[PDB]
């Protein structure tokens, strides 16, 4: 499969006026490992983080299109885009390419700066949104991420407990996956601050 | 999978990893990929796990009957032959195997490679499996005949380690065995992540 | 998916289950499958979610211009027709399947639209993977000039057949009720699968995960 | 390739009902509308199947003969549970030779005041339960019988008949290769009996089915 | 993967090397094709793959860079921009009618301050690319069947502070390992170095 | 599907079953396969419902335009030719078998068959759909020219019912419409008043003797009804 | 096919077919083996010197492989069969195990061929 | 027509110093349907200390269970009435699966039992019989999420002894989560706790949808 | 092919067309598809002629042996079961649809259908071959129980003729045979005395108006017969 | 055809040579496998192809010849009989269940008078064979991808009256040409000579 060629996984969870998003650091060509220092997270503005997985040429190209449109948005509109409009926009671009797709699967995580309400979205490769309240994930160890989060996640959590949940998840899931791994990077976002952490993991 | 072996002045080293990977999902990190056939011969296992374990167990049953019938230990030449002839006869039946056989009989250390088609080759240095293409890189720089036992165990450990670091389907614990005149000896097991910190 | 619709004496009831799946895993337990088309027309969707979303949105936008232009209320037939033209053009590549229901000056209207572009106006319909199970509740239980309450009980029972017998459908019933004068969404009308064993809480004391490196940024 | 459609069955307090229609098809052709598809096997047991009628005939012959011979040569009367077990072994064996029995069986019976009902599919899968079905029965009927059995303390004979008929009516409405003509067998008091064919009442007269409302072009 | 290429970056240079071989099926046509193409005064690219995609591709890069330098008074473009340009063209071709360039590249540059106003971090950069448009900065990288052997040696022996002489020895050993273990014959390597003073051929590496 | 049209003196009758199916499962049991093209021209649709709905809609759009221009009622041959051309231009992309029939003052009642491939044939009766292959012999044996409107409605209802009793892919209601110089007359017969089914036909009442009891004689009598 | 039981016990633990086979050995010409330090000597008696017998006489000491000889006494034709089986066996062994068969191994193969002929119906 | 069907569902086991706990769900799935919510064929007892647990195709697990049940009866007759230990049955089972190399059982199996020292063990097999002895194991539809969770809670490799009761609660939690997310796993779980004393069993409800 | 058998009180009638074809071209126009299995048991063969000739020959060989052993005439059910088993054991290797019918003193006239796949069904009438699908409705509409021998021969001849007039793969003679307690009666009707064909049916005499002349009116009248 | 073999016959000898290489896909496992197998005191066979068919095949020839020599008081079999035997087995296997041996062979012998009664023409014979069972006497012959290059050189340079020294030079040049032009690496050759006095390795040919 083509969505698994390059490797990688991403996960985002919500808490109470916070989220965490994590990605692994591996880039590959099927089983051959090219780099161990490629995190898949992109910061859009103070409020929005983008995760992309799938084929790396299309992650690289589709994030450059997102960046381009965002810059023009900011000059026309003289403001930052909100999490929900950014996701609707992303969706529109994936579906523009409905009969010849970008092989990416995005994970968007955001927070309304005013109301402190957290918006999560994940998309299939033609832009169908899946917007639950607990978590989202994508990439080569998404099956194994589901059950980690169903058993560790709980409503209400604050930044530091949400960070442990979300790091134990990513590590235990990457460790049963041959195409994602080499530890992780996590962004933790509140209305007030954005913390980043590089987490240690296995060297296989 | 990664396995290597080579022959030097003090005997033979075998080293392996312990991961079993469908291709995406990792089923185990604790496979024992060296097979103690008996107490003077070792196999290694690469390719299909069920195939290698059934046929080396069969091999071990023939090495034992030989020794009941003849009152003496079978040679490494003949052991590898029994196994090459089984693989040869199954050539058309889809087995998947890449084995080393190693022993120290009366003519000294012998290392063979034997595969699912019936190949059987004797030589002084081999590496088998998906990560072989990285192990040979490190192993060809460091290998020579007059290594000490400690230097040779380090060379093999560092070689498997470098394969686990770069190959998706190799990983886990690195195990090194030494085949000497007296039989064989498991020398070490070290998790490859703990080795990362030793070598950085 | 299990979507259902019925006509009753003064309007339409649409129903849906709420599980969305990727593969054989539940991605979202409480997804919303009943979509706005106009003040007096809603749509439930099955098929490929992206396609069902794109076409409904598009026709809902085009119906809105048409109401600003005409200054009249949207007709259910107009929606049905814009839907079918679009799906016909794409030869089922756009694989949306829809139950459409509304009420306009000519009374209640309920129809299905398949992905190749065929339509069928009928007094009761089902679609999606649990369509068969659902449809067996509807044929035993529909009658003419049902009251609102009977209609709601029939739609919910039809969705629950899907929920418990089709593996791709699950969680709860959402209804939508449409009448000459209002549209009323009813998320979680029926929740037949609540928790039993309250979850074991598993805790990680902060500082459980080893961090190599940290950076902070004040907003 | 005479083939039978749906079969359904349900347990009630005191016994079990099996039902099907009397039709063999060939593809879309309704070829024989007057075939009795249910077969009595021994003293306590009755079977039916969806699928290839030739494979059903062959398999029930083989079974009925084992059962009758065993009884006649001093080895007693096989029970539903035993018949069922033997069936599943033979289905499985044939699958294992790549010469399958292309049928799906439903088996019913009553021995020791305990009613049996179970299913066997063409690769050898078997299960017992309070309601079993084959064909479009599994998609159309089971949701109704299962809803019916939710009531606590189980079903009376009459409530089991009513719900069997509602399922029949839906099959007749939504299953292409069917007809409005059905039989019911009833296992109870350690014996099976097969009823005469009957028909169910259907509805066709809703206002939403009229010509003007279903017209594609006004 | 019949043509191995190799590159690594050290504190004050990049070494690049590529196998000379040009083949027609099993026949060796020649073993001295230079595949390490200079793009500008402080850039090279080693491409792997067929003559035709490979030449057409690097000629298109060269001409577009040359056109960017006169429409800009001869100002040297940064290595990271040349890589971004290369990447967009590999990616574009991949969704085009005529289809992808089947070339795999290693781009090596040394960035040097345009003017005094220029705040640029001055030094060597290496970029791995693939025919799909994957692109990644790296401290070393390779393509072709010899790639795995060399990558592991370099994981084992490469450090950032190698002197120019040690890094030639290491480049030499990586070429020998390719010869020893790859069945396709990569018998002769051409190796160039990219430094603050520009591109220069390394003669002792064969 | 089973569709048909029949000419009588002064008009036509069109008839159809009411079933839409996915092969094995009925998705609509009350379709309307008699589609209006102009006041006195209808077609009977068979094949893909998506295709024949789109071509009928298109044919109707063209004829309404033409009638406004001309200011005259449209002749059947015009309907038939417009449709035919649509069926011919798209022959590789659709599955459609059509019957156009109608009344017009110039040529009276007329019937055109337009089968798959897009030919167009002008007949005294036409059969179509999967269920048609059961009615050729029916019509050869039982149909007559000279029938009145009432004979022809009744005959069509009885043909459809014969077809749909043996065709797995037809069933449900029987709809008809009669077109002539007067007002269009439509009729729908529910399955419970069908003039023929095998379920009610007395030669299929008694069951085949497939399941005789274990006996001491080769004589065959009755099906075993109760356990021994 | 003939399946009669030929070699059977008789009233005191005697297998007569085996005894009479050993009688046949006693009538056969004498053979001797003698093991030195590093040489083995096989010596056999030949029938009787004739003018007519061929000077290049047929050999009654057979090679089984590059390093193993056999001499016998008894029915010479039976022995030729036995020597055939043993030549096959040595080559079979090279093919299955690469190494050359040990004398002690080859002896057990032959001896088991003799034992089986004392128990195999038909023979 | 394939000779192969996957009837779905999940099993899981955990060992500790003198007990093993074994769980399997009770749904039997067809094609886009459910045959029943109360199948108990996934777990099969072989001796008083040894269980077989299987997922995949149910007709295959029923055959394998019978072939094992008669090899085990034959061992007893040939061995003076004794039962083979857990280690022996596990080796027997591997041997037998390999032997259908060429037309294999569509089964993911576990042999689970006490060892000779009184401690639990679990052997997970592939379809042709490669295995090892482990402290925990899982297989089937939900196994790719149950397994990292058990890796996490029991080995704790990315962090800084359990009772029977704590272990039974962990498994109960793991099946509950499996049923929420895996659409082919549900209804109930049958749990057997194996000690030297004997075998305790306990049903446990799960989501019905 | 079109084959059929019908029970009447006291006996059966078997009927068949006479054509053997490669698809498009007739290789034999006078086959005999009514094959004798015993004095009063016959079968009607459809499908591969090579297969059904070999299975009938084999079934006949077995029944003659059985009748010598038993010393009794053989019952129809025996013929039917022997054949059925041959048709079931070889189902993947043949193309055969068979009807066995016969008279015997114990059970009178009986008819078994043995279609492809090797089932065996005991009926009051059976249809088979490609031409069968045109006769279901015929029989549903026109067949009755209680018919005498003479009514049943005549009815069979008329059914075959209806079938073969519409089926490209049937045609030629109509052969029948009547089996009852008396002597076997065979009959062959030549195509020139067939009781039905479309060539002689007056509702198909006048030709469809596909080729009207170039005219100044949309009115349709007659086919153009002569150049202008 | 990854393994080139070469042979030619001159007035009083045959030279045979074969490339040492053993490979696993693109990886060189070793380059010193001797593939020139001695069958008897005055015979060799150079086989080309996979280890497994190749070993099983020549072991079966060796054992059947060995068995023919004791059932015949150690009398040496003629080269043309060994070839006829080899041919019948290649041909037989080709119509068997297990299928053909995928080996290509060159059989070289020097025939020498058994006794005084023996009238045999005494000298060197070379036979080409293929995996199908084609067999043909020849003055020189080859297999593998290097075959065409060498065949033409030998058409150009081979004569019957080459001295032992000239024929080693010619064998050496044929091995160099294979190295120069075949992309698969046949880097090391083992070369043996068959003479009246038997089989002997030729060390100067590498």
């Amino acid at each position: 499969s083509i969505l698994t060629y390059s490797g990688g996984s991403c996960l985002a969870m919500a808490g109470d006026g916070c989220f965490v998003i994590v990605s692994d650091n591996r880039l590959g060509e099927q089983l051959k490992t090219i780099s161990m220092e490629v995190p898949k997270l992109h910061v859009i503005n103070e409020s929005i983080v983008l995760g992309l997985t799938g084929l790396r040429t299309d992650q690289q190209t589709f994030s450059e299109k997102v960046r381009f449109r965002n810059e023009l948005y900011k000059l026309r509109e003289e403001r930052e885009i909100g999490g929900k409009a950014f996701a609707a926009l992303v969706s529109s671009m994936l579906y523009e390419a409905r009969f010849g797709p970008w092989f990416v699967e995005p994970v968007i995580a955001s927070i309304d700066k005013r109301t402190g309400e957290v918006y999560l979205c994940a998309m299939d490769l033609i832009g169908a949104p899946c917007e639950p309240e607990d978590y989202v994930c994508a990439g080569t160890c998404a099956e194994s991420l589901h059950g980690m989060c169903e058993a560790l996640w709980r409503p209400g959590l604050g930044p530091e407990e949400l960070f442990e949940v979300a790091a134990q998840a990513m590590l235990s899931a990457c460790d049963r996956d041959s195409l994602s791994g080499y530890g992780a990077v996590a962004a933790i976002v509140t209305r007030d601050k954005m913390t980043t952490r590089l987490i240690n993991g296995r060297k296989d | 999978t990664t396995t290597l072996g080579f022959h030097f002045d003090g005997g033979i080293i075998l080293a392996v990893d312990s991961r079993a990977s469908s291709g995406q999902y990792i089923s185990s990190q604790t496979v024992m990929k060296v097979l103690e056939i008996n107490e003077y011969l070792l196999g290694t296992m690469a390719g299909g796990a069920a195939d290698c374990q059934y046929w080396e167990r069969v091999l071990g049953m023939e090495c034992r009957l030989w020794e009941l019938r003849n009152n003496c230990r079978i040679s490494v030449a003949a052991a590898s032959k029994i196994l090459a002839n089984i693989t040869y006869s199954y050539r058309n039946y889809g087995l998947s195997m890449g084995t080393m056989v190693a022993g120290w009989d009366q003519f000294g250390p012998s290392l063979y490679y034997v595969d699912d088609k019936g190949t059987r080759v004797k030589h002084e240095l081999f590496s088998v499996g998906s990560g072989s293409i990285y192990a040979y890189g490190v192993l060809d720089q460091g290998y020579r005949k007059n290594l000490t036992v400690e230097e040779a165990c380090e060379l093999a450990r560092r070689s498997i380690f470098h394969a686990t670091y770069r190959d998706g389907a190799s990983g886990g614990i690195v195990t090194v065995y030494h085949v000497h005149q007296g039989g064989w000896t498991q020398i070490s097991r070290d998790d490859q992540t703990k080795l990362y910190d030793r070598y950085v | 998916t299990t979507i259902v619709g019925v006509v009753y004496k003064e309007g339409v009831v649409l129903g849906a289950d709420t599980r969305a799946t990727e593969g054989s895993i539940v991605a979202d337990k409480r997804c919303k499958k009943i979509h706005y088309m106009a003040p007096n027309i809603m749509c439930c969707g099955a098929g490929t979610a992206a396609d069902t979303e794109a076409v409904t949105n598009m026709v809902s936008a085009n119906l809105a211009l048409h109401r600003l232009d005409t200054g009249k209320q949207s007709r259910v037939h107009e929606a049905l027709t814009m839907l079918k033209r679009h799906l016909y053009r794409y030869q089922g590549h756009v694989s949306a399947a829809l139950v459409l229901g509304g009420v306009d000056v000519e009374g209640p209207f309920l129809a299905t639209v398949a992905p190749h572009g065929s339509t069928d106006r009928l007094p009761f319909v089902s679609m999606g993977s649990g369509s068969i199970a659902a449809m067996s509740a509807l044929e035993t239980g529909y009658k003419e000039n049902m009251t609102l309450e009977e209609a709601k009980e029939l739609v919910a029972s039809a969705i629950r057949k899907g929920i418990f017998n089709d593996p791709y459908s699950g969680t709860q019933v959402d209804l939508c009720v449409i009448t000459k004068t209002k549209t009323e969404l009813l998320i979680g009308y029926d929740k037949p699968n609540e928790r039993k064993y309250p979850k074991q809480e598993i805790r990680f004391p902060p500082g459980t995960t080893p961090v190599l490196r940290e950076e902070i940024r004040r907003l | 390739m005479a083939s039978g459609g749906s079969v359904i069955g349900v347990k009630y307090n005191g016994g079990v009902l099996l039902a099907c229609d009397t039709l063999l098809s060939y593809g879309s052709l309704a070829k024989w509308p007057n075939i009795p598809r249910m077969k009595l096997v021994g003293a306590y047991t009755v079977m039916c199947a969806t699928g290839d009628y030739a494979d059903f005939q062959e398999m029930t012959t083989m079974i009925e003969n084992h059962v009758n011979r065993q009884q006649m040569y001093g080895g007693g009367a096989l029970t539903p549970n035993e018949v069922f077990c033997y069936l599943q072994r033979h289905v499985y064996h044939k699958r294992s030779q790549f010469e399958p029995c292309l049928c799906r069986f439903v088996v019913a019976g009553c021995h020791g005041g305990e009613p049996f009902l179970g299913g066997v599919d063409d690769v050898g899968t078997r299960w017992t339960d309070d309601c079993v079905a084959a064909g479009y029965g599994a998609y159309v009927a089971l949701p109704l019988l299962r809803q019916a059995l939710e009531k606590p303390g189980g079903l009376t004979r009459e409530e089991a008949i009513r719900v069997i008929k509602d399922c029949l009516r839906v099959l007749f409405y939504r299953e292409c290769r069917a007809i409005n003509k059905f039989q019911i067998a009833d296992a109870t008091s350690d014996m099976v009996s097969i009823g005469e064919p009957f028909e169910v009442e259907t509805n066709w007269e809703y206002d939403g089915f009229c010509f003007e409302k279903t017209a594609i072009i006004r | 993967m019949s043509e191995t290429t190799i590159a690594f970056r050290c504190n004050g240079f990049v070494l690049v090397a590529a196998a000379g071989l040009n083949a027609f099926y099993y026949i060796k046509i020649m073993d001295t094709e230079d595949k390490v193409t200079q793009l500008d005064s402080h850039k090279v690219v080693a491409c792997a793959g067929e003559n035709g995609p490979r030449v057409n591709f690097v000629e298109y890069i060269k001409c577009n860079m040359a056109l960017k330098r006169m429409r800009e008074h001869g100002r040297v473009i940064r290595t990271s921009a040349a890589a971004s340009f290369m990447r967009n063209a590999l990616a574009g071709a991949l969704r085009s009618r005529d289809g992808a360039y089947l070339v795999n590249c290693l781009l090596a540059g040394y960035d040097v301050a345009a003017s005094s106003d220029d705040d640029i971090a001055t030094g060597p950069h290496l970029y791995y690319m693939d025919y799909l448009g994957t692109m990644q900065e790296v401290p070393y990288g390779c393509h072709g069947y010899g790639a795995s052997f060399v990558i592991a040696m370099l994981d084992r022996l490469w450090r950032p502070d190698l002197t120019a002489q040690e890094a030639v020895d290491l480049m030499q050993k990586c070429c020998d390992e390719v010869k020893k273990r790859v069945v396709i014959s990569n018998d002769k390597f051409i190796c160039k170095a990219v430094t603050e003073n520009g591109v220069e051929i390394v003669n002792t590496v064969s | 599907t089973t569709i048909m049209a029949v000419a009588f003196k002064g008009g036509v009758v069109l008839a159809a079953d009411s079933r839409t199916s996915t092969g094995t499962y009925v998705v609509n049991r009350a379709s309307n396969k008699l589609t209006k093209l102009a006041e006195k021209i209808y077609c009977c649709r068979s094949g893909s419902a998506a295709d024949t709905q789109a071509l009928a809609e298109q044919t109707a759009n063209y004829l309404e335009s033409y009638e406004i221009d001309t200011s005259k009622p449209v002749n059947v041959t015009t309907a038939a030719n417009i449709f035919k051309k649509l069926c011919y231009m798209n022959k590789w992309n659709i599955s459609a078998g059509i019957i156009v029939a109608g009344y017009d003052p110039l040529n009276g009642g007329s019937v055109y068959s337009i089968p798959s491939g897009g030919s167009c044939v002008k007949l005294d009766y036409a059969l179509g759909g999967s269920g048609s292959i059961f009615l050729y012999s029916f019509f050869d044996a039982n149909y007559k020219t000279g029938m009145s409107k009432e004979e022809c409605v009744c005959f069509c209802q009885r043909a459809v019912a014969h077809a749909y009793s043996r065709d797995g892919s037809s069933g449900g209601l029987i709809r008809t419409i009669a077109l002539h110089q007067g007002e269009p007359e439509d009729m729908t017969i529910p399955w419970t008043k069908t003039p023929y089914c095998m379920e009610k036909d007395p030669k299929y009442r008694d069951l085949a003797v497939q399941n005789p009891p274990f006996s001491s004689s080769a004589k065959i009598t009755v099906n075993q009804s109760r356990s021994e | 096919s003939y399946d009669r039981a030929i070699t059977v016990f008789s009233p005191d633990g005697h297998l007569f077919q085996v005894e009479y086979a050993q009688e046949a050995v006693r009538k056969g010409l004498c053979a001797v083996g003698v093991r030195g330090k590093d040489s083995i000597i096989f010596a056999v008696e030949k029938k009787s010197v004739q003018k007519l017998q061929d000077s290049r006489t047929i050999r009654k000491i057979y090679k089984l492989d590059e390093h193993i000889y056999l001499a016998f006494a008894g029915l010479s034709a039976d022995a030729r069969v036995l020597v055939n089986h043993a030549q096959l066996e040595c080559q079979r062994f090279r093919l299955n195990y690469e190494d050359a068969v040990d004398v002690d191994l080859l002896v057990r193969y032959v001896a088991k061929v003799q034992q089986k002929s004392t128990q195999s119906s038909g023979s | 027509w394939s000779p192969y069907a996957d009837n779905g569902g999940t099993i899981a086991a955990i060992a500790g110093k003198n007990y093993v706990i074994l769980g399997g769900d009770t749904r039997l799935n067809g094609d886009f349907c459910i045959h029943t919510r109360d199948d108990r064929t996934k777990l099969f007892q072989l001796t008083e200390h040894t269980f077989l647990a299987s997922t995949g195709m149910q007709a295959d697990r029923l055959q394998l269970q019978q072939m094992l049940k008669y090899r085990i009866q034959w061992y007893q007759y040939n061995n003076g009435g004794k039962l083979p230990s857990t280690k022996a049955i596990a080796k027997l089972t591997s041997t037998m699966l390999y032997q259908r190399r060429f037309f294999p059982y569509y089964t993911f199996n576990m042999v689970v039992g006490l060892d000779e020292k009184g401690a639990g063990v679990c052997y997970s097999y592939d379809p042709v019989g490669s295995t090892e002895p482990f402290r925990y194991g899982t297989s089937g539809s939900a196994s790719s999420f149950v397994e990292p969770l058990m890796d996490c809670l029991l080995t704790r490799q990315h962090m800084v002894e359990l009772s029977m009761t704590e272990t039974l609660e962990m498994l109960k939690n793991a099946f509950t989560g499996a049923a929420e997310r895996d659409i082919f796993t549900g209804d109930a779980v049958c749990f057997h706790i194996i000690t030297a004393d004997g075998i305790r069993s306990e049903l446990f409800e799960l989501r019905n949808d």
